[PDB]
């Protein structure tokens, strides 16, 4: 999906690395740890560095996991963080970035936009949408939304994993709807506000069939009540709004087969007494569902066209424009590690001045 | 002996003999025993109706002001009692417990009506 | 209190409520 | 006259200030729980009824923000209690946190933020409290305008109050004696005393911490 | 802002100091 342009790793590659043998590092990391005492975020990123096997690779995420649960953890470095991303792409270890991505509580992965994009490209080349739809997921827990690029592209794996699969498992349902919510409110085009509509459709789904809190437990949703009333908002806003915009007719359709089979078919209570249930107002929604859609395809502003199609026509137009500026940031972000870096060197051999006189107190 | 913390309390000393309770309106050091040293004597404090159906009660307003501006707290019953004196405001615990006791009143009338 | 109040206490202390008591009478009944 | 020094109860004293400095505990070990008996391993305490459900049900606040990039700083927290009792939006901007490494999922430590109560705000970041509680909940980075956005309702409020009975009464007469004719009446003045709310948030920097 | 130390050259403490000791040498 992404040029090779994109992919790209020129730049990276040619950062100044310093050279070592990896078990200089581990050792020297396993000294330390012995030691109790804390490990240096420049010395794990040049452990990352270091890396030049897929057996490195796992010794790599060990130590990261180590480091993670050290004081320093809180020094991470972005240009590690795509270092490690990079050379997991590079020896094919692809399942063990997507492990420990998974697993960033437990190693710390937060990967920039531009990284997201990379390792999502990257699946959609190797065809693996399976673990696309993953990577899609954990961008959306991590609320990294924050570019049209990922925004395309977690919209892209959505849709193609929705044609590609037709049973659903209410988390499942939750994952999708938040990853499509998310990216939907971002995209102020008809294919975001059908993405917001379709996620909006499964997130009430779920609440009214397992719980609000089963919706928004953990999840970057809101907590207050009336998914379904957001989702008959945004088709009144598109209703109201420039005809340009228009809702994709498999989503209003499956809005209205959510409605459907909901009207057809230790304990506590989150929702004041006095204000009324989703199970109460389903006839309403209904009715109201019924009235928006027939307004609607009186409008025209319903768009029959499938919402893969229509998402891959978005891709193949605004997506080298939002690859060429995610470029020219990637390379503002790649001189500004470079020189975070040397800093990093600046206050290590600053430090290590003093740190010569350990003894020399003594 | 020395207190780790503590803080001066006006309260009610129980003294009297057996079904014969009386108080004296204390300020003393809140760790004290009850009876025990006190930092100044307040006043005092009579339960028993007497023969015109009173409980006495001497405040020493004064006093207990000053104690107060000090630092002094104020245990609950002293501060009912200074809520019925009018020196203090009634206490929500006063107020609440009176309309209790009305609900009650009203549930027995009830009650005894419906035989 | 407001009867917004009341539903927000009733949903804090759900399962541990007491019969909702209104306005107290005007004056002590004296018990014919 | 002169004392036999207590050379013993110096040692003492010494030694076990020195044993409690050097075996602190952790802050995953001292707010561990079992959510089966709900009760806290360190010291086997089980927590009050109130708090079964919360415990259960909800999450806290590192427990949060290990899922955050730099912990979630710089963004708006929530707590559950707060939701629930206030219809105004309450929570902090969390803009330094420091959490315990030694914890497997980093879900335990300490933060600093700028608290908002009531939709008033502070001066100033400090030091949270109840961190270790599990009444807290995340403000999504949408959604954050829309939630934080508050109105200044009116703020006005009485000036003074009058005084008790009896005071009254004694002001008054004082008064006279002293020929004060001044028939105005005698008010206490509340606008200095600044009311708050008893779930206010206090001072972490003063609050103790556990011993084993 | 941020610091490091040196898992070399370190300076380092030791375990159980024994205090003890110090008192009976002491009375």
């Amino acid at each position: 999906l992404l040029s090779s342009a994109y992919v790209d790793s020129h730049k990276w590659e040619a950062r100044e690395k310093e050279h070592y043998c990896l078990a200089d590092l581990a050792s020297l990391m396993d000294k330390t740890f012995e030691r109790k005492l804390p490990v240096s975020s420049l010395t794990i990123s040049r452990l990352i560095d270091n890396i030049s096997s897929r057996e490195e690779i796992d010794h790599a995420e060990y130590y990261l996991y180590k480091f993670r649960h050290s004081p320093n953890c809180w020094y991470l470095r972005n240009w590690t963080i795509h270092t490690w991303i990079r050379q997991c792409l590079k020896y094919d270890a692809q399942d063990k970035a997507l492990y420990t991505l998974v697993n960033k509580v437990q190693y710390g992965i937060f990967p920039d936009n531009f990284t997201f994009n990379l390792l999502m490209d990257s699946f959609i080349k190797k065809e693996n949408y399976k673990d696309a739809l993953s990577v899609v997921f954990e961008v959306m827990m991590q609320e990294a939304f924050e570019v049209p690029s990922t925004q395309l592209l977690s919209l892209y794996v959505l849709f193609h994993c929705l044609a590609k699969k037709t049973d659903f498992s209410w988390e499942e349902e939750r994952n999708f709807g938040a990853s499509l919510l998310l990216p939907g409110l971002k995209q102020k085009n008809s294919v975001g506000f059908s993405s917001q509509l379709y996620g909006y459709a499964l997130l009430g789904k779920v609440e009214l069939q397992q719980g609000l809190r089963a919706v928004y437990h953990n999840m970057p949703l809101i907590w207050k009540p009336g998914y379904l009333d957001r989702a008959l908002q945004v088709m009144e806003k598109v209703a109201a709004s420039p005809e340009d915009i228009k809702l994709c007719r498999e989503a209003l359709d499956v809005l209205g087969a959510v409605l459907k089979a909901l009207t057809s078919a230790e304990k506590l209570v989150e929702q004041l007494d006095i204000e009324e249930t989703e199970q109460s107002k389903l006839p309403q929604y209904l009715e109201r569902f019924k009235a928006l859609h027939s307004k609607l395809q009186a409008l025209g502003k319903i768009e029959s066209e499938g919402l893969l199609s229509l998402t891959t026509q978005l891709v193949k137009e605004k997506l080298s424009t939002c690859e060429a500026e995610d470029i020219a940031t990637y390379e503002q972000n790649l001189q500004q590690w470079h020189l975070d870096l040397v800093q990093l060197i600046q206050r290590e051999q600053q430090q290590r001045e003093q740190a010569k006189q350990e003894y020399q107190a003594q | 002996k020395a207190y780790r913390g503590g803080h001066l309390t006006i309260r009610l000393a129980l003294g009297g003999c057996t079904n014969r309770p009386f108080y004296r309106i204390v300020a003393a050091h809140n760790k004290c025993p009850r009876d025990g040293r006190f930092v100044e004597q307040l006043g005092s404090y009579d339960p028993l109706p007497n023969s015109h159906g009173e409980k006495l009660v001497a405040l020493n307003l004064d006093r207990i002001r000053h104690w107060i501006g000090c630092g002094a707290h104020l245990s609950k019953p002293m501060e009912k009692l200074l809520g019925l004196a009018g020196f203090f405001p009634l206490h929500p615990m006063m107020i609440t417990n009176a309309e209790r006791l009305r609900r009650k009143r009203a549930r027995e009338v009830l009650l005894a009506s419906q035989k | 209190p407001p009867e917004r109040e009341l539903s927000r206490l009733r949903r804090l202390y759900q399962g541990h409520l007491q019969e909702e008591s209104g306005p107290p009478p005007e004056s002590m009944p004296k018990m014919p | 006259k002169k004392v036999r020094p207590r050379l013993i109860a110096e040692l003492a004293r010494r030694v076990r200030a020195l044993r409690e400095q050097l075996n602190r505990p952790r802050d995953s070990q001292l707010y561990a729980v079992d959510y089966e008996t709900l009760t806290r391993p360190f010291s086997g305490r089980r927590l009050p009824v109130r708090a079964w459900a919360d415990v259960r049900r909800e999450s806290r606040l590192l427990q949060l923000l290990g899922r955050l990039p730099l912990f979630g700083l710089g963004r708006l927290v929530t707590r559950k209690s707060w939701l629930w009792q206030h219809d105004e939006p309450c929570y902090w901007r969390l803009t330094r946190v420091r959490p315990d490494y030694t914890a497997q999922n980093l879900d335990h430590g300490k933060a600093w933020g700028i608290l908002t109560f009531k939709g008033k705000t502070e001066s100033e970041a400090r030091e949270i409290e109840h961190v270790m509680y599990h009444d807290w909940r995340l403000v999504p980075k949408h959604e954050e305008e829309a939630f934080t956005a508050f109105t200044p309702a009116p703020e006005d409020s009485l000036a003074s109050v009058p005084y008790p009975p009896l005071l009254r009464a004694m002001i008054i007469a004082e008064r006279q004696k002293n020929g004060d004719t001044s028939t105005e009446e005698p008010m206490l003045n509340v606008q200095r005393i600044r009311m708050e709310p008893w779930d206010y948030p206090a001072k972490q920097e003063d609050k103790g911490r556990a011993k084993g | 802002q941020e610091r490091f130390l040196f898992p070399e050259y370190i300076l380092d403490p030791e375990p159980q100091p024994t205090r003890e000791k110090q008192l009976q040498e002491l009375q």
